[PDB]
């Protein structure tokens, strides 16, 4: 069992912002303060790997609070990363603190591309086939965080993939997030800006390989 | 014998909806077998039925999936809207984006609502459906003698509302194109029925979300070809 | 019995529209490309829904709404109607091809190979006449009267499983851009004149494409494109 | 009755694999019988089973199907190769060459080694494999910690060798023209485990030989045209 | 099953172009062959996977890199992918033969014999109209419409067993040449138009053949072609 932190709720967060734990992508950087420190490092010395998961959150609002959050499994999403290819560092995360809508993300617009060159005219890009559907989102396994009654969650996603195994450094085809339903708001006194923790831990694995640890191209 | 050669009508076309096969060019070919997938899908029904979240355009770019419970009082529904997929409202539903892709379609429209306020607070509601009429009704009286039904605020959080089928017909238009009998269904509101309960330093404006399924009975039929403005 | 994705994805729709070769040529080289090259483009196409650029795989979509500039510009295309049908993480299906002449009364046939392979490239000399080696090979090659019509089905040719609606993995360790598939095509396409290079015609021809899914199946469903409220 | 012409939707084509029959031209011939000749084949898997001899260019135009044992030490292994049948090193061999007409294979590769050097001589080696990682692995250390063997020096002298079937498919790319996760396998490499012994007046510089086959559930797909650039 | 000898050599292969006759012609004469001969080339192809000259067996192959020169150019030929393919020192099957026009609406007629004949020379003439008896004989001869296609199976015709893949005998005691076979062919085509020879036109035609294999045996594995390190 694996615990991280994540950003605290504001009541300055806007509504539909989120943010996400790519799994297991997520170790590599111990995302949110987490150190498995067996299964991290067993990774390392393997290539190919076949496991499921399984996740739970926890917020305590308090009496005088209210509110509302999305939680879903969505997979084969690819938000983790900045536009030009290259992944958020520490310092991005504890900027941003969220992740906030915009027209890019709607359309798939900025998602990672290969650059024409100087033989071609510069495209004009519109569109991309990893767009967000914010409204829909409820379709994949998902729960709801209620200031009044939000407990914890709770989600095991069997195993998926193009192939019936892929190789660790690069498959990601599961990822939780949480979005901002109802804005936070609360009257003073009461538990201000609650943090919210993540817990994950996957079934059934089976490491395939051997060789030393991995080392950087 | 030769060939009793029958010529045909009219041969020597090309045919977009044709069933029949043609010839096979590289047969003799192994797969992989794909059994190790979960999750298969046989028909869009699968997600046709699962809800999904509704929305509106901020009261005065911004619609939003969630309608908070005013503290002032009107004879006035505080929300209402046709029962036509072309409207706005369902513009991003799942069932709305499935039934655009169709002719026509048949069976009933589930609906549901969740309320997310503070907790010594109680109230009552009341739910109705008005078939189409020379308009729109706006009174709560005027609205009492149509179909209706009571939630209370307290008893559950959530009581779902399905409107029946009705219409002179055996399918609905699925777009309209000028307003028609066959197209439109009347409209459904939401109206309040008592002041709720403010108790002790509780925050305020509670938080009301609504969602919509396709019912057990929801048919589409004659598939189309899509509008593709979405690219733009 | 509408709703089934079997009854639905069984009908023909335009793909793309290319030329007609007329030489052997170069095929186009991966990015970024600098100039001076010989590739020629506007002659090979992958059979793909996913987006594609200048014949090769891509992740953005770009169109040319500005048409002034400078430079060379490439080809683009989207399956508009698979995209907006439905949603499916995984699909698979035994793709068919169809082809019918833009010009008049013009005769032709087609080529093909599968995923993995590339074009053969090079030319033999009869009796003073050039011809590409692209004629005659391992693998089908059709041929229809004037007017023209083509018509066959291809069997899946791809080592992966399935087809992969949205993916979001990486293919090598080094360089790759993330999410970007590998082999999600059933290869490539292209048609050629049986007249030998040396004599050649300026004036260009061009065809459409259509292709057909058969047996089609999906798994873990997805959400669906937005539209604005403008 | 008379015909009844159905036309065909694409009639009056030429397709190049068709494979129905056509009309026969000069019917009813005898043939000589050729029971008398022996060694009838059957698949190229008769052939793509025998093995052969690799070669290597030679240590600073003559490639070299042998390697000589030297009499340096060094922790790095004395020969190593990636496992990709689009090197030089399989560039002859059958299996190579069956290989290079097909879109892909299927299955586990056999490697054969033999000595030849001289009488009172004894020594140890080490044999291994490396899946693809960030680079080649270089020190003995590093290659230990994957999948070895121990091969003795007077135990035998053809310590059989080969590498298992591992990949995230069902088939891998014959051709690599992009490095890819299913077209390259990593890598295999030999290491001088002790040092051998030199026995009087005994000649110096012993050789070794290689040679590979295809494994028993080897297989190809996917038939293709050949290159023709070896007429030139 | 894709190993099968069988399954692999099932599919239609170019072969050669050739003119479209126009008369009775003189056929080449054996080598060496001097000067001021009236045999013509460039109409007769001889069917056979193994190198051929001048419309006659071969033992080695060349090619004209060189385009300058003086004197009389010839044809050459071999089965680029069936040589590739496998290794077999003896093979036998029926030969499959197809031909279509390379040049704009035309339409035309095929002739064949088999081994052991030769071409039927000498004309007639009817009501002062010449033409040669290649049109009529006792083997088949086709006919087709404007546009041309043809198509049908040749029966094995050769004396010898088997074909040799790489033979090393000779064939006569006196001068024969080692190496070089005798019959391992299944005869000779060309092609000819149904008008009379006081109507031939100074405009030349061209013309494409295509064979494939039907029934393959193969025995005595054997080595392939090397390729260089270069």
């Amino acid at each position: 069992w694996y615990t991280g932190r994540l950003n605290s709720w504001t009541k300055a967060v806007k509504t539909f912002s989120f943010q996400a734990v790519p799994l297991p992508g997520a170790f590599l950087s111990r995302q949110g303060g987490l150190n498995g420190g067996a299964f991290t490092a067993t990774l390392h010395r393997h290539f190919l790997m076949k496991c499921g998961w399984q996740v739970q959150v926890q917020c305590n609002l308090t009496q005088f609070h209210q509110g509302a959050l999305l939680v879903a499994m969505v997979p084969e999403t690819t938000l983790d990363v900045k536009p030009d290819g290259k992944a958020k560092s520490l310092q991005e995360l504890n900027e941003e603190q969220w992740v906030e809508m915009s027209d890019d993300y709607r359309t798939g617009k900025n998602m990672p591309f290969q650059s024409l060159g100087t033989y071609y005219r510069p495209p004009n890009w519109t569109w991309g086939p990893n767009f967000i559907n914010p409204y829909q989102v409820t379709v994949f396994p998902h729960q709801i965080l209620n200031a009044r009654t939000s407990t914890s969650v709770d989600i095991n996603v069997p195993y998926i993939g193009e192939t019936p195994t892929q190789s660790s450094e690069t498959q990601n085809s599961w990822t939780l997030l949480v979005m901002v339903l109802v804005p936070l708001d609360y009257k003073e006194g009461a538990t201000t800006d609650p943090e919210i923790t993540f817990s994950v831990r996957p079934t059934s694995p089976y490491f395939n390989g051997l060789r030393n640890r991995y080392t950087a191209g | 014998g030769p060939i009793p050669t029958a010529p045909r009508e009219n041969s020597l076309m090309f045919l977009s909806t044709l069933p029949d096969d043609t010839v096979p060019a590289y047969g003799n070919v192994r797969t992989p077998p794909v059994n190790y997938l979960p999750g298969e899908i046989t028909d869009l029904l699968q997600l046709a039925r699962i809800p999904t979240l509704m929305a509106f355009e901020r009261v005065p770019d911004t619609y939003v999936p969630y309608v908070a419970v005013p503290t002032q009082f009107d004879d006035r529904p505080l929300i209402s809207f046709p029962i036509t997929l072309s409207d706005p409202v369902y513009q991003n539903t799942l069932v709305g984006a499935i039934s655009s892709n169709f002719a026509n379609y048949r069976g009933c429209i589930q609906i549901t609502l969740t309320f997310c306020g503070p907790m010594m607070a109680r109230g009552k509601f009341l739910l109705s459906y008005s078939p189409p009429n020379g308009t729109q009704p706006q009174t709560l009286s005027e609205a009492m003698q149509c179909t209706y039904s009571i939630w209370d605020i307290g008893l559950n959080s959530s009581w779902t509302f399905v409107v029946p089928y009705i219409s002179p017909s055996d399918y609905r238009e699925t777009r309209a194109i000028t307003n028609s009998v066959y197209s439109a269904d009347g409209w459904f509101s939401l109206h309040k029925l008592t002041k709720i309960t403010l108790p002790p330093d509780c925050p305020q404006s509670p938080c009301i979300l609504f969602f919509a399924s396709a019912g057990e009975d929801y048919t589409l039929r004659l598939p189309v070809d899509c509008n593709p403005s979405y690219v733009f | 019995n509408h709703t089934n994705v079997k009854f639905l994805f069984d009908r023909s729709r335009l793909l793309n529209v290319i030329k007609v070769l007329e030489k052997d040529a170069v095929f186009p080289r991966p990015f970024p490309t600098q100039e001076g090259a010989q590739q020629d483009d506007g002659y090979f196409c992958l059979l793909t829904p996913r987006p594609t650029v200048a014949s090769r795989p891509a992740t953005r979509f770009g169109l040319y709404a500005n048409p002034s500039g400078s430079g060379v510009l490439a080809n683009t295309s989207l399956d508009f109607n698979f995209y907006s049908l439905a949603c499916f993480t995984y699909f698979r299906s035994d793709l068919e091809v169809t082809v019918v002449s833009l010009e008049p009364d013009l005769e032709f046939a087609v080529g093909w190979f599968p995923s993995g392979s590339e074009y053969q490239a090079s030319s033999f000399v009869y009796d003073q006449l050039h011809v590409p080696f692209h004629f005659t090979g391992r693998t089908p090659r059709a041929f229809a009267s004037k007017g023209g019509k083509v018509s066959f089905v291809l069997p899946w040719n791809s080592v992966s499983s399935v087809l992969p609606v949205r993916w979001g993995g990486a293919s090598k360790l080094s360089s790759a851009t993330r999410g970007l598939p590998a082999h999600a095509d059933w290869g490539t396409i292209y048609a050629f004149v049986p007249r030998p290079n040396e004599k050649k015609s300026t004036a260009v021809k061009h065809v459409a494409v259509y292709i057909r899914y058969k047996n089609a199946r999906a798994w873990c469903p997805s959400m669906l494109p937005f539209r604005s409220y403008k």
